[PDB]
């Protein structure tokens, strides 16, 4: 989950 | 690499994987690395004011127990400290740099990773 929430701040 | 366990004793039998491998140490290495890609998009972005903050270079040590009690985990933490090296990111490196001393075997300490 971790990982997943730092790919979507990426995408921001 | 459990070669050497098959001729000291002769096991025809396949060596087993870890799970935390899978879920928790491989995604951990991809957590730097997007973490490391975030901040570097972030950068590339502008208006970023005074004081900015610093990659996290925090260690999660659950990484570093598998660094510490799996060999297959070890070598491949090492590779991965070998290619971030090529990639020469300071920040990660020393995130990293600490856990790394106490390892596998001293597998961190063996001929190969040394030398490369």
């Amino acid at each position: 989950e971790a990982l997943q929430k730092k790919f979507n701040k990426l995408k921001k | 690499q459990g070669a050497w366990d098959m001729i000291d004793s002769q096991v025809f039998k396949e060596p087993k994987m870890e799970v935390e491998l899978i879920t928790r140490f491989l995604p951990m290495l991809m957590s730097f690395l997007v973490d490391d890609y975030t901040f570097n998009v972030d950068q590339k972005l502008p208006a970023e004011e005074k004081a900015p903050v610093s990659y996290p270079n925090t260690l999660p040590e659950s990484f570093t127990k598998f660094l510490q009690e799996q060999r297959m985990a070890c070598e491949v933490g090492l590779y991965y400290v070998l290619h971030i090296t090529k990639q020469r990111n300071k920040n990660a490196l020393l995130r990293l740099l600490p856990g790394l001393v106490e390892t596998f075997g001293d597998l961190a300490f063996g001929d190969i990773f040394l030398h490369l």
